[PDB]
């Protein structure tokens, strides 16, 4: 279980990842912040995750 | 005030219970049945303001 | 003259009277006909829908 | 017990009513303007491949 | 003067009560059909002041 | 959430309980006779729209 | 010369009167749809929200 | 015992498989654009040789 | 707070009593269900509010 | 059934195939076009049942 | 099940791309950057379907 958990919170993590570089492409401080603090929360998760597998 | 906003509050109430209840289809072909015989009896009206001219 | 012209004021509500309900008579079937439409395209999403018996 | 001052309450509680929806989707994981954001680029770039051919 | 800020009370929460048995649909609407009504019967006085006038 | 929870457990159990006792090939036999009507309706609403054109 | 001054009056304010009941009455309508259209988005934030149990 | 509410009725009971107005306008469009763009293309020509 | 304490531990038991009694198959089908009721309503909305714009 | 339905509209189409043709042929663009675009409607359906066969 | 959508999805985007490239040629740009919305909408849909297949 931990397992799929964490190997889906990575995975997710890049959607949001990438997502920041378009942001700042298209002249947006405020959702590339958005997008990067998002990025973060599941990076969070994923290493508590890896840790307690 | 109070009792105003009561009539308001009960008056709304019983509408949307008797539309509820009621079929509008049924309503809505009556009411062009009712236009229809009004009509009818204008034409009629009018045959007579026409008889009196002539 | 003043019977005439009352008449012919008279004969124009008539006229106006009666080409209001032609309208409301092709309005009324044109509903009916759309409502019953409705009924069938739902009765289409229930047997080409989703799981059920 | 007027009518208008019965319509005013009634218009401020719809607008509450509004303004209590907008809030709950905030809440709930506003995302919208970033999928339209993303599908604004992603149709502005297709644009130019279909432009060029 | 308890008793009279007693009333006050007692009138402030029957008028959340009645406030609160209030649903926009049917209210809303009902207060239209108020002003409807009202201008009815002004425009018959508006009629006859007319008539008068001929 | 408990008497919630227990809504999901007994609508769940009884939908599966009636499509149990059911026999699906007689109601989509009859889903099927259904439509069938409804687009015959259809037609004759169609035609009644078509003869108003005219 | 009474009589028109006075009916005058009277027409003015029929007038001014009607644009305010007709105001309400374009405003019950659109008010409505906005009810109905903030009732529906709550009760689906809620439902599709993995909040609550 | 309005026709505006039996428009309401009606428009209602369709929202049941959708009809946000977008489908029918940008379909037709496409529809009648791509017909008469070939149609008139290929009948012009096609007539002149046939003579 | 022993009153609370042991109401917390009667609402955990009933909670894990009717999570006990679920059943996928029923159950996830059930949830689909209510999610498609709810949508409906949020189209008529939309259906009326297109309406009025036109 | 479904070869009786796919033949019936390549009957119907070869008509107003024939009909376009002799249209093509004296230059008459309005009565080729008419033709050709009823013949094309009924060769689409057609399909469907060729398909569907 | 998933195949099926997953085709049908494709081929839709194909149809879109078509469109958007004729009203494109017409003159119809707007028509055309709309089309490839909607294309890029399936071609996303389609991706998810193949992924699950
Ligand atoms: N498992 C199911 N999946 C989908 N629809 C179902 C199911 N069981 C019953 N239904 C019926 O089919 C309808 C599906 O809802 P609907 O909103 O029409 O679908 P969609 O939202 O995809 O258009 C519901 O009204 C419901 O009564």
């Amino acid at each position: 279980r931990t397992e799929q958990r964490l190997n889906q919170d990575t995975q997710e993590a890049k959607k949001w990842e990438d997502r920041a570089k378009l942001a700042l492409t298209n002249g947006e401080e405020n959702l590339a912040r958005e997008a990067l603090a998002r990025k973060k929360s599941l990076t969070d998760t994923a290493a508590a995750y890896q840790t307690q597998l | 005030a109070l009792f105003d906003r009561l009539g308001r509050v009960v008056r709304a109430n019983l509408n949307d219970l008797v539309s509820k209840a009621e079929d509008p289809e049924k309503v809505l072909e009556q009411a062009v049945i009712d236009m229809q015989e009004d009509l009818v009896q204008l034409r009629q009206a009018v045959a007579r303001t026409i008889a009196e001219e002539k | 003259a003043q019977q005439r012209t009352m008449s012919e004021n008279l004969r124009r509500n008539l006229a106006a009277l009666e080409a209001k309900i032609s309208e409301a008579k092709t309005k009324k079937n044109m509903l009916q006909a759309r409502a019953k439409a409705a009924k069938a395209n739902a009765e289409l999403q229930q047997t080409l829908g989703g799981l059920g018996t | 017990s007027s009518a208008t001052s019965a319509f005013e309450r009634m218009e401020n509680k719809v607008l509450d009513m509004e303004a209590t929806s907008q809030a709950a989707g905030e809440l709930a994981g506003f995302g919208i303007e970033n999928q339209f954001a993303q599908l604004e680029a992603s149709s502005g770039v297709e644009d130019e491949l279909a432009a060029l051919k």
